[PDB]
């Protein structure tokens, strides 16, 4: 058994880790006290679950995790919400004031002061792991926090734990749900200094779980809430393979070795379905073959975008529920006959495959209907490309005129790491087209 | 409309399908970034500081 | 813990200050005695932003009240809510301002300046975590314009990583105590271009002209005028003083609404405006307050283009039908938003609504047609400094005509700025 | 109220479709570079089809199917005529094809040569047409040698020999048909189409003056010293070549031609259909297209290719534009039949 360490940074990070590890709980059957009775051996024991959850000699089971936030009335409903227990305080680190949606102020004024307390605190779970597989960080690209902190705890992260792997849950900014102008700029920023220190990186762009509470579960004005629970069906998916018995990706190693050939490409496209209203009078079961079909409909896709006009470099196939290998060879070889799927020329075209017999859980009384059996598809795409296009221009829009530029510069990042952050963008696009476009 | 590495448990099984064959800065570094910011933050303050003086 | 301290000086400062406590006191359930009788968690959510706490239960206001004569204050301390004041927060002086920008800055005003923020200092050491300040006044008499200013400077001084944010009444001559409001308007916006981060421009014009034209008011006063402040205040820190979505701390605000540092004055809307029971649906809320009627810079925005703009609706409502009717303003008159800050329009929803009424809204816009404001106080200024009129009241305290040649050729710059980018394009 | 930009402005086409748009007072007009827009009128190259669909609240349609040059470009279209199974290298329709690659850079030269010998030595015509400056010759020698000169990629094509000759005259012409694909992907058929002629007499036995071989517009206005004289710009339509088809041939339009091309419509477009359809897409496309065809002496109706950015007939722009804007604007941002409808199972 092998640990891995969550860290949840900013609001959108905190908030949606609250959502994962509520939903978490409930599918390993731990109370918000801790307690797990199924857990025959107390106080410890090396099984799959235990890569996220520590045990107390009283039986409590601890999540492995860091909440961060530059200012407190986040981490504060952790602190005295349903699950204040499961954490204990040393896990929840907040500071005074927020950096502002100010990437410059989360990285540098802010993020110097707090940043060897983070380490600290981390440094303390990992001196309980045995062996310590890496992290999976979640943070908004739009924040301050999430942008400008993150960056730089990817920094230090690589220094202190050098092999060790680290995956990012970032979470794409959409106007819809936003309030902020300046998110083109963070979220341009943070790329830059995280990506050679990101090995795998789940986008989610709002806009698209936005779309999917108001076209599936039928809310008018979706909510935080709608949406958080929401993603962590897709996290709980994608990180089930490290909580539960399995052969598929094990350890978050696999992640990089199944989904990026190349280092700078480590950003894979999440597709989830089916998603079905609990308000509805009741719905017709899906099969394996509508669901594995779904997952080429740009509607269930974590970022909008056109998979048809991209190439593929890998795709992995998540079930869970009633799922039987026959069923699933057989819905491939149908959507191969119609749809368009390319792949590389320097890849096989082929699916990597992984069942969970236990079907998704949900939280009760939640928006999310029960359904008897679900898939997450993860494919390396080109057509996420789009994702960086679309973002680029907002940014090259306001930069032409330097736009709150002095925001950042105020406090003190050089205006040359707009252009260099930019341009490395720039260079990121160029790398996608490279392997797609013929 | 090959299959291969079937695994399977009491709680699922994985395998994998295959329809056709194919054809950092160190710690002292950061700390220097950080410093340099600080410093010039120190600068514009300082202006601000000396302009309100006068 | 985000706490604002607020300051209200000169006449015009402290009426405009003492309406807008009266309000705010109101929805957040505290009476004149500071006793807190309200029915929702939501009232005392954020209570702590405007207001202290002290025994008993009691809230006290973090308000400092600023004047160089006792008249005004005297008439607050015993007004409506006069009671609810921290006796200690009174701050004043006898000798006055006599309209002059020169004593309230220079001569009378740094007499009483020191005390004033000793009362500044001690209610900051007792914050939390200090958001920033927010400042009252006029800009055409002596008091708020010349020692408001002066505040503004030595606050910047002791917190120069706060934010300064100011309700500042543009003077005009409809709307008129003296000739030399033009003089004292343009020394202060030179303060204020360099100094605040957020100033909403409040022009007694506009305000008038709403009273008169839409209100149906025969003879305007004051009270009445004031009555529209108090509503816009209220409006625009809806989204500090309650609970939602949003969060929203003044510097979040600056960041995303202030694209460049001298660009950072704004014009305020509030709807409905009738003179009443009538229910007013959503498509009505947001027309009302997007028109020019509606707005307290007596600016035509279509004389210009919106850089930024942020609303909130209070009341419960489709927040469905809210972003409809607002995505639906910008897509039918994008020639007057400018394209090169991609999504520029923002909302927020409030569950409460003010005083009286199911349902409001209230906007404020970084527009470059507030450089049409700033043209009509440099013309009255041109007109009489060209012959040098009314000069010597300020000569005599000590000003020299440079400093007024300083401060016209820095508003005129700012004129020029607003015109750049109101002609930019992507 | 509705907004579009326009960001080709060598369109002849959607100018029109602009001037129109603005003539009915609900529509407005925006810069090229705001993206607050409900119609785009892209440019032909490059289109930022990524960026369309993520504005809120605003429905955005663009008159660029994203695809479809896969079928508006020569080497393109030959390789999705041999490997798309709808289509399949049997496809009767489509001249015998090859795709070749310039030395200087699959290549399906050998192919080509395999093919070439047969007819040679079989005694059959076996003259071919180079193109991607085109080339006319009966030796296999002389068209490789012509790809090779040049740096693109190049499709050689089997050179009809026996095409339909118009009297009198004894000359060449090609059918341009113009077909409006909807967001719906509804495939309809502009009512009206257009014979370009060639103004010399066919003559099979010289291929080095192009002028009676090449029935482009510009070729026969430029070169040819006939132009106009059997019919004004060498532009015949379909009421006259129907009347032309009873007299001589007593066949109609329909039967002996329109059949065809109905035909090779549905096959093409359908074929692609699950490729660029956009029916659950976050954005909205259409496109007007321009087959060009050629009839032989048989009344056998060949594909030449597929122009996707495609002029029209100056007394063909008005009603043409005017059913753009009907069927593909209106109809999905309405205001305060020319076409044949093609149905088929989407
Ligand atoms: N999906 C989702 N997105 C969120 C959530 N909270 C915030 N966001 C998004 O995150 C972006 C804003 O960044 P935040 O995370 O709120 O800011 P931060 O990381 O706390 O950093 P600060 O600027 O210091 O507050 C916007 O695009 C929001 O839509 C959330 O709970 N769920
Ligand atoms: N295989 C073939 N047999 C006979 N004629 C042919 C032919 N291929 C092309 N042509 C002649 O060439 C002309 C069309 O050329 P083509 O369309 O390939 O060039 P182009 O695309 O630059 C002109 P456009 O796109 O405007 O139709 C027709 O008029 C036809 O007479
Ligand atoms: N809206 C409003 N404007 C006022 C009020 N009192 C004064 N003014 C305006 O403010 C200017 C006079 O400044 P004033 O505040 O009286 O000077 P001060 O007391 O020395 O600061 C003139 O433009 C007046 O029209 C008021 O109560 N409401
Ligand atoms: O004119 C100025 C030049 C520098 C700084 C400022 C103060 N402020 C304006 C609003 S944005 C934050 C900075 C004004
Ligand atoms: O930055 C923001 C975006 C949307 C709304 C708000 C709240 N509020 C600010 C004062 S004016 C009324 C609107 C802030
Ligand atoms: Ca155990
Ligand atoms: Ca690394
Ligand atoms: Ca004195
Ligand atoms: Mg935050
Ligand atoms: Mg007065
Ligand atoms: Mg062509």
């Amino acid at each position: 058994m092998r640990e891995c360490i969550s860290i949840h940074v900013g609001q959108a990070g905190v908030q949606i880790g609250n959502a994962c590890w509520e939903l978490y709980c409930l599918e390993h059957g731990i109370q918000p006290d801790g307690q797990m009775p199924s857990d025959k051996t107390i106080g410890g024991g090396d099984d799959s679950f235990n890569t996220f959850f520590s045990e107390t000699g009283a039986g409590k089971h601890v999540p492995r995790a860091v909440f961060v936030d530059l200012e407190p009335t986040v981490i504060d409903e952790v602190r005295t919400g349903t699950y204040r227990q499961l954490f204990h305080p040393e896990q929840l680190i907040t500071g005074k004031e927020d950096a502002a949606n100010n990437y410059a102020r989360g990285h540098y004024t802010i993020g110097k002061e707090i940043i060897d307390l983070v380490l600290d605190r981390i440094r303390k779970l990992a001196d309980q792991c045995t062996g310590l597989q890496g992290f999976l960080v979640f943070h908004s690209f739009g924040g301050g926090t999430g942008s400008g902190f993150t960056s730089l705890l990817m920094e230090r992260l690589s220094v202190d734990y050098g092999k060790k792997s680290k995956l990012e849950f970032s979470i794409y900014p959409a106007p819809q749900v936003s309030t902020a102008v300046v998110e083109p700029y963070n979220s341009i920023l943070t790329t830059h200094t995280t990506l050679e220190h990101s090995d795998c990186a789940f986008m989610v762009d709002n806009e698209a779980i936005y779309d999917i509470c108001r076209r599936n579960l039928d809310i008018e004005r979706p909510t935080y809430t709608n949406l958080n629970r929401l993603i962590s069906q897709i996290v709980s998916s994608i990180t089930a393979s490290l909580r539960f018995d399995g052969a598929l990706n094990v350890d978050l190693t696999e992640f990089q070795t199944n989904l990026v050939p190349y280092p700078r490409i480590h950003f894979p496209l999440a597709t989830y379905a089916p998603v079905i209203s609990a308000e509805k009078a009741y719905h017709e079961q899906l099969s394996v073959a509508e669901i594995t079909n779904a997952c080429f409909e740009p509607a269930n896709q974590m970022v909008k975008c056109d998979p048809r006009h991209g190439k593929y470099m890998a795709c992995c196939l998540l079930y869970r529920g009633d799922v039987v290998p026959k069923d699933v060879n057989a819905a491939i070889a149908t959507i191969k006959t119609k749809r368009s799927i390319q792949f590389v020329d320097w890849c096989p075209t082929g699916f990597k495959v992984g069942i969970n017999y236990q079907p998704p859980t949900v939280v009760p009384g939640g928006d999310l209907a029960k359904v008897q059996r679900a898939v997450c598809m993860l494919s390396n795409t080109t057509a996420i490309a789009e994702a960086w296009a679309r973002l680029d221009h907002k940014f090259d829009l306001m930069y032409a005129k330097r736009a709150f530029v002095h925001w950042y510069v105020g406090e003190g990042m050089e205006e040359g790491e707009f252009s260099e952050a930019r341009e490395d963008m720039a260079a990121l696009e160029k790398d996608y087209e490279e392997v797609g476009v013929d | 409309m090959e299959v291969i590495e079937l695994n399977k448990c009491t709680s699922g099984q994985s395998f994998e399908v295959i329809l056709k064959p194919p054809s950092d800065p160190s710690l002292e570094e950061i700390q220097k970034k950080l410093e340099a910011a600080e410093e010039r933050r120190k600068y514009q303050e300082a202006e601000l500081l000396k302009h309100l003086a006068e | 813990m985000r706490e604002i301290v607020h300051i209200q000086a000169g006449q015009c400062g402290n009426q405009i200050g003492a309406k807008f406590w009266e309000v705010i006191s109101d929805e957040h359930g505290i009476d004149p005695t500071g006793s807190y009788h309200g029915d929702s968690d939501l009232q005392l959510e954020r209570i702590n932003v405007y207001y202290n706490e002290a025994t008993g239960n009691k809230y006290v206001p973090r308000a400092i009240l600023v004047d160089l004569e006792p008249g005004t204050m005297d008439s607050v301390r015993s007004g409506p809510f006069g009671q609810i004041f921290r006796p200690d927060n009174f701050v004043f002086g006898q000798s006055g301002a006599g309209n002059n920008w020169a004593k309230g800055h220079y001569t009378e005003g740094a007499e009483l300046v020191d005390s004033v923020l000793d009362v500044v200092r001690k209610e900051s050491e007792s914050c939390d975590c200090l958001q920033g300040f927010q400042l009252t006044h006029s800009l055409g008499g002596g008091t708020g314009s010349g020692m408001g200013t002066l505040l503004i400077s030595k606050i910047r001084e002791e917190y120069p990583d706060r934010i300064m944010n100011t309700f500042s009444v543009m003077p005009s001559p409809k709307v008129s105590d003296t000739v030399v409001e033009p003089y004292n308007a343009t020394l202060s916006v030179h303060q204020l271009v360099e100094n605040t981060d957020e100033t909403y421009c409040i022009d007694n014009e506009a305000l008038y002209d709403i009273c008169f034209r839409t209100l149906k008011l025969t003879t305007p006063t004051y009270g009445d005028l004031n009555h529209l402040v108090s509503a816009t205040m209220s409006g625009v820190t809806t989204c500090l003083r309650f609970p939602g979505q949003l969060n929203a701390d003044l510097r979040k605000l600056a960041v995303n609404m202030v694209p460049f540092p001298r660009l950072h004055f704004f014009m305020p809307g509030f709807a409905p405006l009738t003179s009443q029971y009538r229910a007013l649906t959503v498509p009505e809320l947001t027309q009302q307050m997007f028109d020019s009627k509606n707005m307290m810079a007596a600016c035509d925005p279509r004389h210009g283009r919106y850089l930024t703009v942020a609303a909130i609706f209070r009341g419960r409502m489709s927040m469905k039908e809210v972003d409809e009717q607002m995505l639906n303003v910008q897509n039918k008159n994008s020639s007057y938003f400018v394209e090169w800050i991609p999504n520029n329009v923002k909302t927020a929803v409030c569950d409460i609504p003010p005083r009286g009424l199911k349902m409001s809204a209230t906007f404020i816009g970084n527009s470059t047609a507030i450089q049409e404001l700033f043209k009509r106080i440099s013309e009255q200024f041109t007109a009489m400094f060209r012959r040098k009129a009314f000069l010597h009241w300020y000569t005599g305290e000590g000003m020299d005509e440079m400093e007024f040649t300083e401060a016209e050729s820095n508003m005129n710059d700012l004129v020029s700025e607003y015109q750049q980018y109101q002609d930019a394009t992507a | 109220m509705y907004t579009f930009v326009v960001r080709d402005e060598n369109s002849s086409v959607y100018a029109e479709v602009s001037r129109l748009l603005l003539a009915t007072g609900q529509w407005k007009r925006l810069r090229k570079d705001n993206p607050r827009f409900n119609l785009m009128l892209g440019e032909r190259n490059r289109l930022p089809f990524g960026r369309l669909g993520h504005e809120p609240g605003l429905v955005q349609l663009v008159n660029y199917y994203r695809g479809a040059d896969k079928l508006c470009r020569k080497a393109s279209l030959v390789k999705l005529i041999k490997t798309s199974p709808e289509l399949s290298e049997s496809c009767t329709w489509f001249p015998e094809s090859y795709v070749i690659y310039p030395t200087n850079l699959t290549d399906e030269r050998e192919v080509f040569l395999a093919a070439y010998n047969r007819r040679r030595e079989g005694r059959e015509g076996n003259v071919w047409i180079a193109k991607s400056g085109i080339l006319i010759s009966s030796e296999a020698s002389e068209l490789l040698d012509f790809i090779d000169e040049q740096g693109q990629v190049h499709v050689i094509q089997k050179y009809l020999e026996k095409p339909l000759l118009l009297e009198p005259g004894h000359r060449k012409f090609d059918i341009r048909s113009w077909v409006l694909v909807d967001h719906l992907y509804n495939i309809y058929l502009y009512r009206e189409g257009v014979l370009r002629t060639s103004s010399e007499p066919y003559n099979s036995a010289n291929f080095q003056d192009k002028t009676c071989h090449l029935t482009n517009h510009c070729i026969q206005k430029e070169y040819s010293k006939n132009y106009g004289r059997y019919e004004e710009g060498n532009e015949m339509f379909f009421e006259e070549f129907n009347q032309y088809l009873m007299d001589a041939l007593n066949t109609t339009l329909e039967n002996s031609i329109l059949l065809q091309i109905k035909h090779i419509i549905r096959s093409c477009l359908m074929c692609i259909e699950p490729a660029i359809s956009t029916k659950h897409l976050h954005y909205q496309s259409f496109q007007l297209f321009g087959f060009d065809f050629m009839v032989d002496e048989e009344l056998k109706v060949w594909l030449i290719e597929v122009n996707g950015a495609p002029a029209c007939a100056q007394k063909l722009y008005a009603e043409l534009c005017q059913g753009i804007v009907d069927v593909a604007i209106s109809s999905v941002f309405p205001l305060a039949s020319i076409f044949i409808k093609l149905h088929h199972h989407h």
